[PDB]
DNA sequence: CGGAAGAGATTCAGAG
RNA sequence: UCCGCGGCGCG
DNA sequence: CTCTGAATCTCTTCCGACGCGCCGCG
């Protein structure tokens, strides 16, 4: 390597070869002199050790170091090891025609297409630009095309648009884990500096928008283009190879919007009329003369495939709310109307997708998914499901429940100070009574929160489901579970010592109120334990995957 | 009462606990360590003199020549700090030492020396530490963190489990010296004492027992007691006390005084033992069979011939008894032979002895330490004495022996560093005690075994290594010393120690580079504790016990702030009130508590001792008279916490603040949020970047002032006084009469720091925040640095934020952003790059820096000087010419350059702008070698540098000379006062007032010299400075002149940036949205930032909710102030309004009023409230729900904080009220322009024909292995062939494909991967034959 | 350095 | 002037 | 007595995710 001045930090192999050739030169010179046996065997010994170190270093004591302080590299080092030749230059090698950027959402694309920033688009397809420019003949040599593309004249963006129209590309996620980590998309030119993704793919990628970065690749030949559009495509991969359940299940916002969409308070303005179709219901909602959701009889027409290959129409006067009908307005023909009369949970929508695929082929399922995502964002923006500090209603009986709890802990202590019980027995049963208190407070707060809403109901009174934001986010299945609300509003359970032993004093506070230092310290114990667990587990997981993919 | 400087703006505060202790100096560790490392302390006491007196004196071995130490001195640094950083040299200082050399008479060793020599000798230089606690090595800043390692002492570990899993625990004893070989004691399942030295082979303890000059009888008497038997006629009567009968079955009929107490077989409980104790006689009678397995203690020998009847550690047999009774030695001393109280491990331990002799033991350890060597008696003795008797190669610090004596339950405090024999004997005794079961092992995570180091002691250690090396060299030279033939420095060399310290500061796992972006990183990157580096474990030697936090960490090590990922808990941070003990342990304060009253005075407590006492929880309801309103309170004991009585505790914690780190203490409402979320929030906050103009966060914690002041990134008044002149460059302050020194004090000058490159390419800047002619108070801020304003810390800004899902643009966490922020340029940031051009002197033509370049247009020279360097202030873009550097490519053969040629082609090597970046020239730096031509542009740059370098001195002298002229005026009051010429004759020219008095001229003439001396120092300061600018610069050989240029880029917000708050909320900006579509209220104002409410359920961080309501309250006062101040109302209206504003608290210690204030003071305070109300909040004693609720009542906002909102696009009501408010947004330095990158066809590598890597080179991405197997998982085949053969490796394939693609016939060719051909070569290069085969 | 593994020296170990 | 080590950070 | 042998303890070796960015020193 030519380095500064006459200095060249060359490879260790040069030094090893120089050493051994000097050794051989001295030895072959000295055998001419009929030297005594002692010195000649000393030279043969040191030559033997030198060539042994040349072939492999480290197998002998006091391995010869390199420049300053580290053992020099060898041919054995060049062949084996993570830094060896295989796993850095044969199994995986750097490739041209690629690029890297950061992801955004841009939730207005179609599932079969993705965006791509303009400067990246110009950079990637320069040979295609040269070829098409030669095809139209507006340039003569490579230099003319090069200067024209460097000037970024407006006369080339139309060629650039033309060469995209169905020329696909590839995406990559750096910690590629399973087969869905690589997909293909039909690119569309977009302004900006970041990659745009359809939202339903990030769940398969398990790629949050925290700042993950993608790689791109470009198929070149006709074989490559057909190969990409055949199997690389996002459309024809809708079942996981691990289990038949789909992989385009919605995650966070459309599920919230539809869940809020299909709930009915018993009394609301616009209650108690009849309509002949979803279209006029949509019109009435846009008029604002009726609530988003109220019990309304409607005339619904539905199709079904009793005939072997043909659809049959039938009509009725179903009883439902307006939101169910307006959602029915976009549903494809095959599915029966009974498929939407429930509350449309996470499991419900997954079953929706699975049944739609199993009965109505492939394409209508895809367009149904895209359109339901559109409507989910639309009505989730329309809803306005904000959060508020006043939402988290704390149960009141829990305070005297706690008071009782320290009453029995004082009682058991004062038996224990009379020799009645031992430390282990009292330990177990204070754990038991504390757990029972946790059960009671958790159940109490759940029943207080679950149906707090009450209404006069066109008359005296009635009790119905709740409309708290926290509850509707919870039972939707979007984010969190019951335990999260248990931790937040109610008592935060009880934590254990780092070894695994349980602390006798439970966490008698909650996040809505203040927290004293010691319980926060124990929470720190738990959180640090979990973070260390995952951080150490990642490497073993990856290594196990490597061995298993090698063995079979 | 408050200073006028605090009266710029007062911060609303909450909290009920009255603080008593002040936050200490936040840089005490580094400052104390470095100050202790260099200072003239007698007797050393962990100082440089200690290392000197350790290494000194030096004596020639039997040569009667002595070198003895005298003293050392340090001179001033030859350079400054700032221009030293600019140039590139370190900020070191010379080391001047005086050495005394004497040579004894060869006829008398104790006789007087013939001569004495003494001289000052210079050797090396050592780096210096600036007030901010920094270091300079090569024109940069580097900082050394503090190391954390196990203290030298003894440990006892269980190691239960892995070995022989279906078996009980083992035990092991470890001794680690401060400097020396390790030594390990451990057990084995067969239960033998084994010793291992320096992780070598396993050896029995008996070898070192005998090598310590001990006979077998001595050893057994040491480890065991006596059981005596007598040769007696009646069944050999014998003596027993019931102490050894504690818990045994009766193998005999228990009889005494001819009366059997209990028969054989009955277990002897305590009752039988006491029955024996009544009239307890010892001599009893037993049968003979019991001694069958019992072992003799002494060595009885025959008397007929002296043959050994029985040796130690062998049992007895009836024949042995008979033929020892034939000799008549009645006393039979035997072994105790216990089972559950004294395990007889020593017996078989000595039984499996390989040898039996001291010399044999020495030979064995000789061959154990060095394999394959001839055994020598003296060599074995020499190595044995050179392991634990040699004070040179083995030693312990005083702390080592301290913990050694503490662990062994000893009482001695001070001994010797080297070990002894009885100490390791005691280690034997305690280890066998532990194996018996009694006693207790010690853990590792307990901080009473954890030791902290700092810069001073490791610097001393490296320096001591250098001195022992050079001492070896000096003694080697002195072995041939002569009779006074030289001056005592020719034998010393400054090269070794200087090289050693320079390598230590330069290359070390403890001297990390410092991340210079914001003052928070500055203060948190210094108080950092690491467990890596030499002497400690590495990144993957970590189990789980080191990872998790320990209860002793409370109040001493922050549990919540640590980096996550590859290393967790290894880079833990130190607490806020913690400090370093004298020995090297940690300490935390406590409040002394009497019987029922807590005193104000405090104590510092170590880690080991705190278990002896009990401490109460900090936020206990202390009464007004220092009592507890309850009769019971929870208190943390040595093990855990428990509710204790009124009179059980003796110490009180100082405050709630002492639990977390500095970075953690800045998060408001921390107590309402989860641990991991707070951790990631702190990890982001350490990485912020200052914006164009700062502004105080509306929700603070009160710690901003302390961190802002203590971190020296701002101008602090060394003395209080009166502003005289202010400017954007310098500040002039008048000194008060009381503060000025009696001898010609004068005034002070503060030089600001302008736009300059930082270590992280950020713009360090200083803006004054003081008006003209203002009384300034001692120890207060004058100029604001980056991300600081008016003396408070302000990283990000405050946004109007709402929580609502909108059109999927906030899908997972993506941050939607309004156009108004970039409209105001309120997140605009600045980066400063650095481009370097070298001018080497190489063959084939020395490099030229001319402006003449072939094969280029005139566009370059349109923006270039004739020197070739760009003019200052050029709007250059990517790929533009910056510096013009070009390198060229008898009587009959040299003239052919004109005959058959035209001219020599000089090759361009111009440093261009890296592609993709714009910029503007702000500074050009040029350095020149000693004796090289200086081109035109370099000449004026030093000329502009020259004239400013003399104006500031002239400006300084002009003010400096003013003070001496007042001495003329004070003395010469009466006389001829000139009407008009009072100023034409300046304040100096008064000795020429026409005539002069015979005595007045004397003082005038006398002081005339001292002005000349002030001129003289002006001359020398001018003359010294003009040399520094004129002199060249030693560099690497070959290079001739450096060309440093600087760029400034104005970074704007664009979709893809990384936004974050102060409660862990991540995010990237998805879409920029024009103003018209943003949601807006009934009043008319829009909203700026819209988030996703779904973050709260999943990741439980409710704290970000509570701050948002406060933001409305903070603005809710401010806009009401803004509403009233727009119309000129009388001052008392706001005066009562602000009075109630700073009123209206539950129970606070603030207790401020407004009556004492002047009207103009209140008016100038009002205008600083145009933006709102800064509200303080302690970490744990913060505001609760109720007082937040009633605070909004003072505003004009709904009680719930819940507001209905209007749509921007469709414009209607929302049938759910939405939550809005304020929130503190900062910016991360992870942009998009520095990450997005691609290539089509660039360079290739040499060893393999593969594309390059990294973004700096025009390289691409790496096709990782993992996506390989992913690809054949789909039925795809051709791409796998196509990607890694024709696009990466094949050379003929790509060029054909490159030629084929430009014609549209997309076709692939197989080729052959040349990397595989590379593979076959070296595997061929050995004895292996391998190649291809038939086609 | 934890763990696995595997080869190798050792060391009883009943059959003699 | 583009090879190698160490350290920090990000996912 | 001498095995053969069947464990048994000793000693050595091989290994421990991926990808990128930044900075420093030979
Ligand atoms: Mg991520």
């Amino acid at each position: 390597v030519p380095l500064d001045g006459g200095r060249f930090a060359t490879s260790d192999l040069n030094d090893l070869y120089r050493r051994v050739i000097n050794r051989n030169n001295r030895l072959k010179r000295l055998l001419d002199l009929a030297a005594p046996d002692i010195i000649v065997r000393n030279e043969k010994r040191m030559l033997q050790e030198a060539v042994d170190a040349l072939l492999d270093n480290g197998r002998r004591g006091r391995a010869i170091t390199g420049s300053n302080k580290r053992p020099l590299k060898s041919l054995a080092d060049m062949i084996k090891g993570k830094q060896g030749r295989f796993r850095q230059n044969l199994l995986g090698k750097r490739v041209d025609y690629s690029g890297r950027s950061v992801i955004t959402v841009g939730p207005y694309l179609r599932l079969h297409q993705c965006g791509l920033p303009k400067k990246m688009a110009l950079e990637l397809f320069k040979p295609f630009i040269y070829g098409k420019l030669e095809l139209r003949g507006l340039a003569t040599t490579i230099k003319a095309a090069k200067k024209m593309v460097e000037r970024e004249e407006a006369v080339v963006w139309d060629i650039l648009d033309e060469v995209i129209r169905e020329h696909p590309v590839l995406l990559n996620r750096a910690p590629t884990l399973h087969r869905l980590g690589i997909q293909a998309f039909e690119p569309v030119l977009i302004e900006g500096k970041a990659i745009q993704l359809h939202p339903l793919v990030c769940a398969a990628y398990n790629a949050d928008f925290d700042g993950d970065q993608m790689a791109v690749h470009v198929p070149l030949t006709l074989e490559a283009q057909l190969e990409a559009r055949a199997l690389m495509m996002s459309t024809n991969n809708i079942l996981s190879p691990a289990n038949g359940e789909p992989i385009i299940v919605p995650s966070q916002d459309v599920v919230l919007g539809l869940y809020y969409m299909t709930r009915d308070c018993v009394n609301a303005k616009g209650e108690g009329m009849v309509l002949t179709g979803p279209k006029e219901a949509e019109r009435l909602y846009r008029s604002g003369l009726a609530s988003l959701h109220a019990r309304v009889k409607v005339r619904i027409t539905e199709y079904e495939k009793d005939a072997n290959g043909e659809l049959v129409a039938k009509t009725s006067l179903k009883d439902t709310t307006v939101g169910r009908a307006i959602l029915w307005m976009i549903v494809p023909k095959g599915l029966p109307y009974s498929i939407v009369n429930q509350a449309l949970g996470k499991k419900a929508i997954s079953k929706m997708l699975n049944t739609c695929y199993r009965i109505l082929g492939l394409k209508p399922t895809v367009i149904f998914a895209d359109q339901i995502m559109y409507t989910g964002f639309a009505y989730a923006a329309r809803s306005g499901a904000s959060v508020g500090i006043d939402d988290m209603v704390i149960p009141e009986k829990k305070h005297e429940i706690i008071s009782e709890a320290e009453a029995e802990v004082a009682e058991i202590q004062e038996q224990f100070q009379s020799g009645l019980v031992t430390a282990g027995e009292r330990y177990n049963k204070v754990i038991d009574i504390w757990a029972a208190a946790n059960d009671r407070v958790s159940k109490a707060m759940m029943d207080n929160l679950q149906t707090e809403t009450v209404i006069n109901r066109d008359g005296q009174e009635e009790k119905q489901v709740s409309f708290n934001s926290i509850y509707m986010m919870a039972d939707s299945g979007a984010r969190g579970s019951a335990a999260q609300i248990r931790q937040l509003a109610g008592m935060r359970g009880l934590m254990a010592k780092p070894d695994g032993s349980i602390i006798e004093t439970p966490i008698t506070a909650n996040f809505r109120e203040g927290l004293n230092v010691l319980q926060y310290f124990i929470s720190t114990h738990g959180a640090r334990k979990g973070l260390a667990d995952t951080a150490l587990k990642t490497a073993n997981s990856g290594y196990l995957t490597r061995r298993l993919v090698d063995v079979a | 009462v408050y200073s006028y400087t605090e009266k710029k703006r007062i911060r609303k505060d909450f909290g009920k606990r009255p603080q008593v202790l002040d936050v200490p100096y936040l840089l005490s560790i580094q400052l104390d360590s470095f100050q202790k490392f260099i200072e003239q302390d007698p007797e050393g006491q962990y100082g440089l003199e200690a290392a000197f007196r350790s290494v000194f004196p030096i004596q020639s071995y039997s040569g009667n020549s002595e070198l003895q130490y005298v003293s050392y001195r340090l001179g001033e640094p030859v350079f400054d700090v700032q221009e030293c950083q600019i140039r590139g040299v370190t900020y070191s200082a010379p080391l001047r030492v005086k050495l005394r050399l004497v040579i004894y008479e060869r006829e008398a060793p104790e006789g007087t020396v013939k001569d004495i020599k003494e001289q000052e000798v210079y050797m090396g230089e050592i780096p210096l530490m600036t007030d901010n606690g920094t270091f300079v090595i090569n024109g940069t800043e580097r900082v050394i963190v503090s190391q954390l390692h196990r203290s030298p002492g003894v440990f006892f570990d269980s190691d239960k489990g892995k070995t022989h899993s279906s078996g009980k625990v083992l035990y092991n004893a470890r001794i680690i010296p401060y400097r020396g070989s390790w030594l390990d004691f451990e057990f084995d399942p067969k239960d033998n004492l084994f010793v291992r030295i320096d992780r070598r082979r396993k050896l029995p303890a008996t070898i070192i027992l005998r090598a310590l000059n001990y006979t077998t009888e001595q050893i057994l008497d040491l480890f065991f007691e006596k059981v005596i038997f007598e040769i007696r006629d009646n069944k050999l009567q014998m003596e027993l006390v019931p102490e050894r009968l504690r818990g045994e079955t009766a193998s005999f009929d228990i009889e005494a005084n001819g009366k059997v107490y209990v028969e054989k077989g009955r277990r002897i409980t305590a009752r039988h033992i006491r029955q024996l104790e009544k009239d307890d006689v010892k001599l009893i009678e037993v049968p003979v069979e019991y001694i069958a397995g019992k072992v003799v203690a002494k060595d009885y020998i025959d008397e007929s011939t002296g043959e050994l009847i029985c040796a130690a550690n062998m049992e007895l047999s009836l024949d042995l008894l008979a033929k020892l009774s034939q000799s008549g030695h009645k006393r039979i001393e035997t072994l105790f032979t216990n089972d559950l109280d004294h395990g007889p491990y020593i017996s078989e331990t000595l039984r499996v002895d390989p040898t039996n002799d001291r010399l044999s033991a020495l030979v064995e350890i000789y061959r154990m330490m060095r394999p394959g060597e001839p055994p020598t008696r003296e060599a074995a003795e020499s190595l044995f004495e050179n392991l634990f008797f040699s004070e040179d190669r083995y030693d312990l610090s005083a702390v080592g022996r301290m913990k050694f004596n503490r662990s062994l339950l000893r009482e001695e405090i001070e001994g010797s560093g080297i070990l002894s024999k009885d100490d390791i004997i005691d280690v034997m005794k305690k280890l066998i005690d532990i194996r018996n079961g009694k006693g207790e092992v010690d853990d590792i995570d307990h901080l009473g075994n954890r030791r902290i180091r700092s810069v001073g002691e490791m610097a001393e250690n490296q320096f001591r290594v250098g001195l022992v090396r050079v001492e070896r060299a000096v003694k080697e030279r002195l072995s041939l010393g002569d009779l006074d033939t030289l001056m005592p420095q020719d034998m010393i060399n400054a090269k070794p120690i200087s090289a050693a310290v320079k390598e230590f500061f330069g290359s070390s796992q403890l001297s990390q580079f410092m991340d210079q972006n914001n003052p928070l990183s500055e203060i948190t990157h210094k108080r950092r504790i690491s467990a890596l580096g030499p002497g400690g474990l590495t990144r993957e030697r970590a189990g789980f016990e080191v990872r998790d936090v320990h209860p002793t960490h409370y109040g001493r090590v922050c549990p919540i702030e640590t980096p996550e990922g590859p290393n967790i808990g290894l880079i833990n941070s130190l607490s806020v009130y913690a400090q370093t003990n004298e020995y090297g342990f940690l300490e935390t304060p406590y409040r002394k508590v009497t019987d029922g009253v807590v005193t104000d005075e405090i104590h510092y407590l170590s880690a080991i001792e705190e278990g002896n006492y009990v401490i109460a929880q900090a936020n206990s309801n202390l009464d007004e008279e220092g009592h507890f309103v309850e009769d019971l309170v929870t208190c943390r004991s040595k093990g855990e916490s428990s509710l204790f009585s009124r009179d059980q505790v003796d110490y009180m914690d100082v405050s709630t603040q002492q639990v977390v780190s500095v970075g953690a203490s800045l998060i408001p409402f921390l107590e309402h949020d989860d641990a991991n979320r707070a951790l990631m929030g702190a990890n982001m906050q350490r990485q912020a970047v200052p914006t164009l103009r700062a502004d105080k966060p509306l929700v603070g914690t009160g710690m901003e002032r302390a961190v802002a002041v203590d971190s020296g990134v701002t101008a602090v008044a060394k003395r209080g006084g009166v502003v005289q002149y202010v400017d954007a460059s310098r500040i002039v302050i008048k000194v008060n009469e009381d503060e000025m020194y009696p001898g010609e004090a004068g005034i002070d000058i503060y030089n600001l720091t302008k736009y300059t490159r930082s270590n992280q390419n950020t713009c360090i800047n200083q803006m004054p925040c003081v008006s003209l002619g203002e009384p300034v108070e001692r120890g207060d801020v004058l100029a604001d640095g980056p991300s600081t304003d008016l003396g408070e810390l302000a990283l990000g800004q405050n946004m109007r934020v709402a929580f609502m899902p909108w059109n999927g643009y906030n899908f997972e966490d993506s941050i939607l952003v309004s156009e108004r922020v970039v409209q105001e340029d309120r997140f605009t940031t600045i980066h400063i790059q650095e481009l370097a051009c070298v001018s080497r002197d190489t063959k084939l033509g020395p490099e030229e820096i001319t402006a003449d370049i072939p094969n280029v247009g005139e566009a370059a020279l349109s923006k270039l000087d004739e020197s070739g360097i760009v003019y200052i202030g050029a709007e250059v873009t990517g790929g533009d010419i910056l510096v013009g550097k070009v390198t060229p490519k008898p009587e009959e053969k040299l003239l052919r350059a004109i005959f058959g040629e035209k001219a020599s082609d000089v090759k361009d090597s111009s440093l261009r702008v890296p592609n993709g970046v714009s910029g503007t020239v702000i500074d050009v730096q040029v350095f020149t070698r000693d004796g090289v031509e200086k081109d035109k542009r370099a000449l004026e740059i030093e000329e502009m540098q020259l004239k400013q370098a003399k104006k500031d001195l002239s400006e300084e002298l002009q003010i400096l000379e003013a003070g001496l002229f007042s001495r003329i005026r004070a003395v010469l009051v009466a006389g001829g006062v000139e009407a008009e010429k009072l100023d034409k004759l300046p304040r100096d020219r008064w000795l020429e007032l026409g005539l002069t008095d015979e005595e007045k001229q004397n003082q005038l003439e006398q002081l005339a010299e001292q002005y000349d001396e002030l001129k003289h120092e002006f001359e020398k300061k001018l003359e010294a400075k003009r040399r520094k600018i004129t002199q060249g610069d030693d560099l690497a050989p070959g290079v001739l002149k450096i060309v440093k240029v600087y760029l400034a880029v104005k970074r704007r917000i664009q979709p893809g940036d990384k936004m974050a708050g102060r409660h862990g909320n991540k995010g990237v900006i998805s879409k920029i949205n024009p103003i018209e579509d943003m949601p807006y209220d009934e009043n008319g104002t829009p909203v700026d930032i819209v988030l996703n409410p779904l973050g709260v359920p999943s990741r439980m961080n409710i704290g970000q909710i509570l701050e948002t309501h406060l933001g409305m309250a903070a603005k809710g006062i401010g806009d009401k102030i803004n509403a009233m101040l727009k119309q000129q109302q009388e001052v008392a209206k706001l005066r009562e309004f602000i009075q109630r504003a700073y009123d209206l608290g539950a129970d606070v210690r603030q207790k401020v009023d407004l009556s004492t204030f002047s009207d103009e003071e209140v008016m100038r305070l009002a205008e600083n409230l145009r933006k709102g109300m800064p509200i303080a909040t302690p970490v744990f004693d913060g505001a609760k729900e109720a007082e937040i609720k009633e605070l909004l009542k003072l505003g004009d906002l709904p009680t719930s904080g819940q507001i209905r909102l209007y749509d921007g696009r469709t414009g209607e009501q929302f049938e759910r009220p939405v939550t809005v408010g304020y929130m503190y947004m900062l910016k991360l330095n992870h942009l998009v322009d520095d990450k997005m990158h691609a290539r089509s066809t660039g360079s290739y590598s040499l060893v393999t024909q593969q594309p390059l890597g990294g973004k700096a080179q025009f390289g691409g991405q790496r096709f990782g292995e993992m996506e390989v197997w992913a690809l054949e998982a789909y039925g795809a085949a051709y791409t796998l062939q196509e990607m890694l053969t024709v696009k990466s490796d094949d050379v003929n394939g790509r060029t054909k494909m490159y030629k084929n693609i430009v014609d549209g016939n997309h076709q692939m060719e197989p080729g052959m991967p040349e990397s595989f051909n590379v593979l076959l070569k070296e595997i061929r290069s050995l004895g292996i034959n391998i190649e291809l085969e038939d086609e």
